[PDB]
C-alpha cells in the first residue's frame, strides 16, 4: 500500500524457497512496513494485547493439562495444580491476573481508538473485527472464570446464561439449550471447558484479519494526516519502518509492562480477585457479597441500573405492551451499550479524524473514560441510593455519547486546523 | 430454457437440506440429555421445622424453599393488596394459572402457614436470601437486589415476577411431594 | 451485609519480604490439632506437605507419626486403617463447620474506601487478620441490645458480619447497629488451652495469631516460591527493560 | 503465477470493502486459479481430506462437551454420550470411523503423488509440508484412541510413549516426562486431552500452508506437463478456473464418498474398530490379542519385525557396541520408514515427472503399493513364522524403493515421450 | 490364545432393516434377571432405558417397580434405599464376573480367513453369537485328553478361547488341540429353568438366543436409530449424488 | 566503536535467559507432582499362594508379579547356563548391579521359590501372560512377541532386558515389603 523496497533472496536456501513458497518475502513485508514516525505511547497497546493471547494460550493449555471439567473433581483438581504440579500455582496466577491484564489492555486499546479517531474511514473494518475479538474475549473470560467452580464461578454462570433467557418467546428455550437441564450442572461445566478452549483460536483467527486489516490501510498517527502516497521520497519523511524502529520501542513497552505485571502476580495475585471463588459451589446458596470480576463491572452497572422504577423502563414496558420489562430492557441496555461502540463510524458525523484537533470533542470523551472508570465503581457498590442514581446518571450519558453528542458534535463544532504532514509533527 | 435452471436449483436445494440435517443434530446434542429429562420426585420429612425456620432443599437441580411462616409473615402477605404489586399473577402450578396473587393463593394450605416454592430469583436465576431479609419482611436476592415480601411476591428490583410455586401438595401430616 | 474491622496483626509473612515463621507453623499446627479438628476439616491440604520446604518443615517420621492418629477409610479395600503423610486432612466433623484448607484467602479484613479497594492494595486481603479477629472478637457480655434477645445456639462475635441480629438491635431502616453480629462457632479459645512444648505462651491472643499463620500456609504453602518467582521475574525484567531502554535510544539518534 | 484475469469490485458493498480489506478479491484470485482440463478422480481426496478435518473438528467440539478426561470417569462418561446424549451415539462413531475415513484419504493422497511425481520440483514445500500434517495426524489420531480408557486405549498409549524411552541418554527422561509419573495414568489421560484439542487447529494451520503451496506452484496433472504460462491465450487452452467446473466435481466425488462412509457409520459402525476398546482399561493385564488401529498397521509390522535374531539387527548391536539393540532399531526402523517417504524428492533422480511415462518405474510403485496392503496384513497377524519373514521382506523393499531403486532408476530408465500440452492429453 | 467358531444364529436385529423383536428382549431380561444377575451386573446401562423406544418398552409404572428389588446406597444418605429407574443396574455381585453392558460388542465370534477379516465384513462382530455360542457350548462330557486332568472350580466350554487348557491337550509346539477350553462359568442354563407368561418354550437353545438378544440391546440401546439415520442419510446423499452428477456432466458439455 | 556492540549482545543474551527462564516451567510441569514423587511402600499378605499361582499387585501404578514357582519351574531356571542368554545381568535391586542372572540371584530366597519381579515388558512396557506361557515355560508378552523363561530372564523377541526386580524383602513369613 505505502510506497517502499520489497524484498529479495540473497542466500542459496532463500532462493530455493521463494520461487516456491514466498512465506519469507511475507514475513519481510509485514515487519518492514513503513510505519508513521510520531507513534506515542498510546501505540503499545496492541502489541501488549498480541502478547496477552500467548500468555493466555499457553499458560491456559498447560492447565488443561492437570485440570478436570466435573463438578466433583474441578475446584480439587485446581488445588491439585496448585499445590502438588511443578510450578502449578505460578501457572494459575498467570492464567488469572494474565486475563485482567488482557482486558486492562483492550481498554486502553479502545480508548486510543475513540480518541484519535482511528475508527473513521478507512479503517471501519479494523474497528468492526475488533468488536467480534472483544466480545469473544468477554465470553471466552466468562466461561474460563466457570471452570474453577466456585461460588462466583457457578452464580455467575446462572446469571449470564440467564440473560438469554429474557429474550421474548425464544429465551427460555435457549437457556435450557445452553444448560443442558433446568439448572446450572455437570452438563455446563463439560461443555464451557471445550467452548472456553475453542474461542481462544477464534481469537487468534481474527486477530490476523484484524492485522491484515491496519496493515492494508495503515496505521493511524497522532494527527490523524495520513502518509503522503506520491513518491517514496516524501512517503520516507512521514515513516520508518516497522522493524527494527517501532519493533524495540514495542518490545522495551512491553517489558515495561510485563514487569509490573509479574510483580502483581508474584507479591499480590488474588488483588484483582474475589475471595468467594475460593469456596467450593453451593448451588442451594447465592454470597451476600456476589460481585462480578472487575472488567465486567461496567456493564454489571449498566443493566442493573434498569429497574422497574427507572422511568424509561415504565414507558418502553408501556409501549411495548409489556414485553420490554425490566428484566429484558437491562439485558438490552448492556448488549445495546456495547452495540453503539460498534456503530461508531457511522455515528461520528465529524470529518477530522484526530480528536486532539477537536476542542469540544475532548471535553466529552474525557467525560465517558471518567464515566468508564465511574461505572467500573458503581458495579462493586450496592444498589441503594445514591448508587442506583449514580448508575443511572453514568448509564445514560454512556448511551448519550455515541448516540447524540457525537452526531451532533460534526455538524456545530469549529476544529483547529491540522499539520500538514507527519513529518511537521514529527520535527515539532 | 428453465430445464437446466432447475437443476442448479434441484441440487442447491438437496445441499441445504442435507446441510440442515447435519446441523441439528449438532445443536440437539447440548439440548438436556436422556439422564436429565428423567426427572423425579422427592419427598422431605418436615417434622423438625419450627416456626420462623426456612428449609432449602435441592430438586432437579435447583433450590426449593419450604418455610414454615410465622405469625408476623402472614399478617403482612395478607395485608398487600393487589394493585399494589408488581405481579399480579399467583405464579401457582397447584391451582388456575389465572389466580391472584392474594397471600391464599401463594400457600398450599388453607391456613397459609406452609408456603413452598422454587428459590430462584425471577430475575437471573440466583437464590434468594429468606429469614425475612429485605424490604418488606420476605426475601432478598444479593445480585441485582430484587425484593420478595413474606408471600414470594416481587416488590422491587429488576425481576419481572413473583417466585414460583412448583406441584407440590401434603402426602400425610409431615411429607410434601415436590413435582 | 457489609464490611467490618479486623485488628492488624503484624504476621511475619506480610511484605514482599515476609517469611513463615518456622516455629510459629508448628504451634499453630498444635493448636488446629487439639482445638480447631474436632469441629473442622481441611480436606485440601495433603498431611505430607508437613514436611515440604516452605511451611513447618517436621521431619519425615514425625508427619508419619501424626498421620497415624486419623482413621481413613481406604478406597479399595474400605476397610478403616491408619492414615498416611500421603492422605489429606479429614473432612470436617461437624457438618456446618465449614473447611479451613482455604479459609484465609476466602475471608478479607480490609475493604473500601467507598468500594475502591485502595484499602487492599496497601494492607492485603486481610485473611489471616480476619481469622484472628474472630477468635479475638469474643466479647463475654453481648451488646445492650440484645441483652434478652440472644439466638439460643448462636454467640455474638466484633468482626463477624454474616450473622443474624435481633430486631431491636436494628435501626430505622433495619441496618444492624452492632459492630458484628452472632456466630454459630462458640468460642474456641481461652488461655493455656495448648501445652506449648517449647513452653511458648498460649495466651488466646497468641494462639489465636499462631493458628492463623499455620491456616495462611495451608492455603498459601508455595507463598515463598511465589515471591522469589515474583523477584527473579522483576529482576530480569528490570534488566531487560534498562537494556531495551538504551537501545531504543541508541537507535532513534540516527532519525531525531 | 498462471495468466489469469483479476478481481473487479462490482457492487457498492464491494467497493467499499475492496478498498478497506481486499479479502474478496483474495478469495476471487483463489477460488477462480486456471486448474488444468485433464485431472482424473484421483485429484479428489484433498478436498475429501479438508472435509475429514472440518467433519473431526465439529463432532470432536460438540463431543468434547460431554467427555471427562478422568481415569475414574472417562469410559463411563463416553457411554453416558453413546446412550444419553441426543443423538451422541452418532456423533461419536463419526468421530471414531471418521479417523479412518481420514486416513484411507491420506494413503490415496500420498500415492497419488507418488505416482504422478508430484513431489518433484517445483513442489517440494507442498510435499514436506504434507508429511508434517501426516505426523500431527497420526498424533493426532493416537492421543484421541487413548481417550476412551479403553483396553487398546490405555496399552496403546503405554507402547506409543514407550517409543521414546528407546533414545539413549535421554529416553527414560523423555518417558516420565511424557507420562506424567513412572507408569500411564490420570496425568497422561488429562495431557492427552489438550493435546488432542491443540493439535487439529495446528493441522489446520498446516493445511493452510499446505493449500498456499500449491497454489503458488499450480496443480499437477496426469501428464507432468506444465501449464503453458507464455500468454492467457494459451493457458486457458490448458487450464479451465477451479469454480465452478472443479468445486462441482469435487462436490460431486464427496457426496460419492460420503454416501459410502455414512452407510460404514450407520450399518458397520464397529468393523474398523478392535471390540477389546469397549472393556475398561485393567493396567494389570494386557488383552492377548491387542492390535493397533488399522491405519497404524504396516508401521507396527515394521517396529516388530526387527527382533534379535534379525541378522541386521544384530550387525548394528555389534557395530553400535550395543547402544542400538532390537528395541532402538524398530523404532528407528519405524520413524526411517516415514522419514526416507519425506526424503523422496531428493532420492528420485529421475526428470519425468508423470511415472505414466515411466514403465520400469511403474513395476516398483505397484510392487510397494502391493507392499503397503501386505504389511497391512502381516500387522495384524501372530509374530510366529511364517509372518515374521513376510514382515522382514515386506519392510525391506520399503526401503529398498526409495533408498536403491528410485536413485537407480532415474540413471537407467528410458522414459516414454510425455504430451506436448495438457490441451493434447485432454482432447485424446 | 486365539479366535474360533461360533454358532451363526438368525438374530431379528442384522441386517440393514433388522430390528429388536420387543417380546424376545423381554424374554431375555427375565432370563438375566432370574440366572445372570446373580453374578453379572450392568453398571453401564440405565434400569430406566426399559422403557425407552427401541428396547424392551416396558410401562414406566412396570420398571418403578422393578427397580425397588435393588437395594442401592443412596450416594447424600449413605444408608441403603430402594432403587428407582434413574439408577443403572448393579455392579456384579461376582468379584470375577466381568460386566456384561457391552459384552455383544465387545467379543468377536466371526474371524478370518487368514486373518483377512472378509468373515465379519459379512457376517458381523459376531459378540451376541459368541455369547450364545458360550451358553450353548457346555457339553457333558470333555474332551478325552482332559478326561483325569479338569482344573477343579473350571468347566470346559466349546466356544471359549481365552482358558487354561491342561497339558495333556497341547500337542508338540504347545498349542492347544481342544476346540475351546475351560472357562470358571458353570452352565447356566438349563431346559426350562425360566417360566415365561406366555408360554413360550424356554429350552437351553431359547433362553441363549433370547438372552444374547437382551445383551446386544445393552450395549447397543440406539441401534434400531442408527440404522433409520443410516437410511435417511444414504437416501439425501444418493439423491444429491445423482443430482450432483447430471450438474458436473452438464456443465464440462461445454468444455469436451 | 564496540561500545554499542556490547549493548546488542548483552541486550540479545539478557533476552535469551528470560526466555529460557520462561520456557522451563512450561516443559517442567509435565513431570511428576509432587503427589506422584511421594513414593510409598505397600505390604502384600501371601499366605493364601499355593505353588503354581501369580499374584499380581499394583505398585506405584504399575504391576508388580509375585508368583510361587513349582518344582518344575525352579528347576527349569537353574538348568539354563548364562551363555545361552539374551541379558545375562540380574536387573535385582537387592544385590550387586554387576550379578550374573542366575536363577539364584532372581529370587528373593535361597531356595529359589519366590520371584519377585515388575510385571512390566522391557521392550515397550506392556504386561507379559504368566502361568507357564511362552516358548521357554514362563511369560509371554503379546505385544511384540517377547518370550521370558522361568526366571523372568528375557529369551527371544524385541525386549532388550529381564524383567527388573524391585526392592523386595519378607518383613515375616507372609508379607513383603516392596520399595
Ligand atoms: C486480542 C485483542 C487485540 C489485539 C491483539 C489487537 C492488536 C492490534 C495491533 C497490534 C494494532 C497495531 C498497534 C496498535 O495500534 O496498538 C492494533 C490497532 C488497532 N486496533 Fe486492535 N487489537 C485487539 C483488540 C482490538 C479491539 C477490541 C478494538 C476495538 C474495539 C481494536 C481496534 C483497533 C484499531 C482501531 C486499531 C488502529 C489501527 C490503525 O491505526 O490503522 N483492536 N490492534
Ligand atoms: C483469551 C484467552 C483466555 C482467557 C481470557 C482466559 C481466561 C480465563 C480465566 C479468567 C480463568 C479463571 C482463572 C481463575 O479463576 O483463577 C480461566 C480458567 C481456565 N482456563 Fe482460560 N483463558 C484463555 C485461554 C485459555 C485456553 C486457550 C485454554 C486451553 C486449555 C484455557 C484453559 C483454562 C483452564 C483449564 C482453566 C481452569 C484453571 C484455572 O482456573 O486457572 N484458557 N481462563
Ligand atoms: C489433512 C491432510 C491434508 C489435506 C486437507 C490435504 C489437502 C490437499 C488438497 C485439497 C490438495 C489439492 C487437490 C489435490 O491435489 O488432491 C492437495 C495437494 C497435494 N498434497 Fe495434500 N492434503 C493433506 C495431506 C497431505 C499429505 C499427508 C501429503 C504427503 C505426504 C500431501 C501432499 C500433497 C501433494 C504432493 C499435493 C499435490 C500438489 C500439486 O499438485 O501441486 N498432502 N492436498
Ligand atoms: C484430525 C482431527 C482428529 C482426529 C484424527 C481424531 C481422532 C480421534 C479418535 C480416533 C478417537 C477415538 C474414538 C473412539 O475410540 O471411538 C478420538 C476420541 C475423541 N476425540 Fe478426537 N480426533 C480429532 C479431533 C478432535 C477435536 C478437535 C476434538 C475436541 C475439540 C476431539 C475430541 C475427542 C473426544 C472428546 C474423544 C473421546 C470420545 C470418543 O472416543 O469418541 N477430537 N479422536
Ligand atoms: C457458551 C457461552 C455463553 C453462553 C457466553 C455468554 C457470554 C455473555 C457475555 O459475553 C459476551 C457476558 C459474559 C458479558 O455481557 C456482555 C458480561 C459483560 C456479563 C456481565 C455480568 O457478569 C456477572 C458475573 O460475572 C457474575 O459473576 C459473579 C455475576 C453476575 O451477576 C451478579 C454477573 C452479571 O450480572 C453480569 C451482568
Ligand atoms: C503427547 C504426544 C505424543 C507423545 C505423540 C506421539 C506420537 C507418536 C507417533 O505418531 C507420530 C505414533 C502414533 C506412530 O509412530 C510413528 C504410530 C505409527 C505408532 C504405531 C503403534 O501403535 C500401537 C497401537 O496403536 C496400539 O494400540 C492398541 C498398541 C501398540 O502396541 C502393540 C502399538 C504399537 O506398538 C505401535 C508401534
Ligand atoms: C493404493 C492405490 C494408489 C494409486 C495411486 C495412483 O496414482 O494410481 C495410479 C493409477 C493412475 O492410472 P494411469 O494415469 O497410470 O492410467 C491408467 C488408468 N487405467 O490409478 C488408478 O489405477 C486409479 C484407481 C486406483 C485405485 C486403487
Ligand atoms: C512495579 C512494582 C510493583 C510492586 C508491587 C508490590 C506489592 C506488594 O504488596 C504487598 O505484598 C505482600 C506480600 O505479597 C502482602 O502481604 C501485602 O499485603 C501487600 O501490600
Ligand atoms: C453403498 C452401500 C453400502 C451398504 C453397506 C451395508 C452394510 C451392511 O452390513 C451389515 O449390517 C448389518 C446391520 O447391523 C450387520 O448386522 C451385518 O453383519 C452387516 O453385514
Ligand atoms: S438475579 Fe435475583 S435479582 Fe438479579
Ligand atoms: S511390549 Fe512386551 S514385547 Fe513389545
Ligand atoms: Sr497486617
Amino acid at each position: 500500500g505505502i510506497p517502499h523496497d520489497h524484498y529479495e533472496p540473497r542466500t542459496g536456501i532463500e532462493k530455493w524457497l521463494h520461487s516456491r513458497l514466498p512465506i519469507v518475502a511475507l514475513a519481510y513485508d509485514t515487519i518492514m512496513i513503513p510505519t508513521p514516525r510520531n507513534l506515542n505511547w498510546m501505540w503499545i497497546w496492541g502489541v501488549v494485547l498480541a502478547f496477552c493471547l500467548v500468555l493466555q494460550i499457553v499458560t491456559g493449555i498447560v492447565l488443561a493439562m492437570h485440570y478436570t471439567p466435573h463438578v466433583d473433581l474441578a475446584f480439587a483438581s485446581v488445588e491439585h495444580i496448585m499445590r502438588n504440579v511443578n510450578g502449578g500455582f505460578m501457572l494459575r496466577y498467570l492464567h488469572a491476573n494474565g486475563a485482567s491484564l488482557f482486558f486492562i489492555a483492550v481498554y486502553l486499546h479502545i480508548f486510543r481508538g475513540l480518541y484519535y479517531g482511528s475508527y473513521k474511514a478507512p479503517r471501519e473494518v479494523t474497528w468492526i473485527v475488533g468488536m467480534l475479538i472483544y466480545l469473544a474475549m468477554m465470553a471466552t473470560a466468562f466461561m474460563g472464570y466457570v471452570l474453577p467452580w466456585g461460588q462466583m464461578s457457578f452464580w455467575g454462570a446462572t446469571v449470564i446464561t440467564g440473560l438469554f433467557g429474557a429474550i421474548p418467546g425464544i429465551g427460555h428455550s435457549i437457556q435450557t439449550w445452553l444448560l443442558g437441564g433446568p439448572c446450572v450442572d455437570n452438563a455446563t461445566l463439560n461443555r464451557f471447558f471445550s467452548l472456553h478452549y475453542l474461542l481462544p483460536f477464534v481469537i487468534a483467527a481474527l486477530v490476523a484479519i484484524h492485522i491484515w486489516a491496519f496493515h492494508s490501510t495503515g496505521n493511524n498517527n497522532p494527527t490523524g494526516v495520513e502518509v503522503r502516497r506520491t513518491s517514496k521520497a516524501e512517503a520516507q519523511k512521514d515513516t520508518v519502518p516497522f522493524w527494527p524502529y517501532f519493533i524495540i520501542k514495542d518490545v522495551f513497552a512491553l517489558a515495561v509492562v510485563l514487569l509490573v505485571f509479574f510483580a502483581i502476580v508474584g507479591f499480590m495475585p488474588n488483588y484483582l480477585g474475589h475471595p468467594d471463588n475460593y469456596i467450593e459451589a453451593n448451588p442451594l446458596s447465592t454470597p451476600a457479597h456476589i460481585v462480578p470480576e472487575w472488567y465486567f463491572l461496567p456493564f454489571y452497572a449498566i443493566l442493573r441500573a434498569f429497574t422497574a422504577d427507572v422511568w424509561v423502563v415504565q414507558i418502553a414496558n408501556f409501549i411495548s405492551f409489556g414485553i420490554i420489562d425490566a428484566k429484558f430492557f437491562g439485558v438490552l441496555a448492556m448488549f445495546g451499550a456495547i452495540l453503539v461502540m460498534a456503530l461508531v463510524p457511522w455515528l461520528d458525523t465529524s470529518p477530522v479524524r484526530s480528536g486532539r484537533y477537536r476542542p469540544m470533542f475532548k471535553i466529552y470523551f474525557w467525560l465517558l473514560a471518567a464515566d468508564f472508570v465511574i461505572l467500573t465503581w458503581v458495579g462493586a457498590q450496592q444498589t441503594t441510593f445514591p448508587y442506583d442514581w449514580i448508575s443511572l446518571i453514568a448509564s445514560a450519558y454512556w448511551f448519550a455519547y455515541f448516540l447524540v453528542i457525537l452526531p451532533i458534535l460534526g455538524a456545530i463544532e469549529k476544529p483547529v486546523a491540522p499539520p500538514a504532514t507527519i513529518e511537521e509533527d514529527f520535527n515539532a | 430454457g428453465t430445464r437446466r435452471d432447475f437443476l442448479y436449483y434441484a441440487t442447491a436445494g438437496a445441499g441445504a437440506v442435507a446441510t440442515g440435517a447435519a446441523v441439528w443434530p449438532l445443536i440437539n446434542q447440548m439440548n438436556p440429555s436422556a439422564d436429565v429429562q428423567a426427572l423425579a420426585s422427592i419427598f422431605v420429612d418436615v417434622s423438625s421445622v419450627e416456626p420462623g425456620v426456612q428449609l432449602t432443599v435441592k430438586f432437579l437441580g435447583c433450590p426449593i424453599f419450604i418455610r414454615r411462616r410465622t405469625e408476623a409473615d402472614i399478617e403482612l402477605g395478607r395485608s398487600v393488596q393487589l394493585g399494589q404489586l408488581v405481579d399480579t399473577n399467583a405464579r401457582n402450578a397447584n391451582i388456575d394459572a389465572g389466580a391472584e396473587a392474594t397471600d391464599q393463593n401463594r400457600t398450599l394450605d388453607e391456613a397459609g402457614e406452609w408456603l413452598v416454592m422454587w428459590g430462584v430469583c425471577t430475575h437471573l436465576g440466583c437464590v434468594p436470601i429468606g429469614g425475612v431479609s429485605g424490604d418488606f419482611g420476605g426475601w432478598f436476592c444479593p445480585c441485582h437486589g430484587s425484593h420478595y415480601d413474606s408471600a414470594g411476591r416481587i416488590r422491587k428490583g429488576p425481576a419481572p415476577e413473583n417466585l414460583p410455586i412448583p406441584l407440590a401438595k401434603f402426602i400425610d401430616e409431615t411429607t410434601i411431594q415436590l413435582g | 451485609a457489609g464490611g467490618g474491622h479486623v485488628e492488624d496483626v503484624p504476621f511475619s509473612f506480610e511484605g514482599p519480604f515476609g517469611t513463615f515463621d518456622q516455629h510459629q507453623l508448628q504451634r499453630g499446627l498444635q493448636v488446629y490439632t487439639e482445638v480447631c479438628a474436632a469441629c473442622h476439616g481441611m480436606k485440601f491440604v495433603p498431611i505430607r506437605s508437613l514436611s515440604e520446604p516452605g511451611g513447618p518443615e517436621l521431619p519425615e517420621d514425625q508427619v508419619r507419626a501424626y498421620a497415624t492418629q486419623f482413621t481413613v477409610t481406604d478406597e479399595e479395600t474400605g476397610e478403616d486403617r491408619e492414615g498416611k503423610p500421603t492422605d489429606h486432612f479429614p473432612h470436617s466433623a461437624l457438618e456446618n463447620a465449614p473447611d479451613l484448607s482455604l479459609m484465609a484467602k476466602a475471608r478479607a479484613g480490609f475493604h473500601g474506601p467507598m468500594g475502591t479497594g485502595i484499602s487492599q492494595l496497601f494492607n492485603g486481603i486481610g485473611g489471616p487478620e480476619y481469622i484472628y479477629s474472630v477468635l479475638t472478637g469474643f466479647p463475654e457480655e453481648p451488646p445492650k441490645c440484645a441483652e434478652g434477645h440472644e439466638p439460643d445456639g448462636f454467640y455474638y462475635n466484633r468482626a463477624f458480619q454474616n450473622g443474624s441480629v435481633p430486631d431491636t438491635c436494628k435501626d430505622a431502616n433495619g441496618v444492624k447497629t452492632t459492630a458484628g453480629s452472632w456466630i454459630a462457632m462458640p468460642p474456641p479459645l481461652m488461655d493455656d488451652l495448648v501445652e506449648y512444648a517449647d513452653g511458648h505462651d498460649a495466651s488466646v491472643h497468641a494462639m489465636a495469631e499462631d493458628v492463623s499463620a499455620f491456616l495462611m500456609w495451608a492455603a498459601e504453602p508455595k507463598l515463598m516460591a511465589r515471591k522469589q518467582a515474583g523477584f527473579t521475574a522483576v529482576m530480569f525484567l528490570t534488566v531487560l527493560s534498562v537494556l531495551l531502554y538504551l537501545t531504543n535510544k541508541r537507535l532513534w539518534a540516527g532519525v531525531k
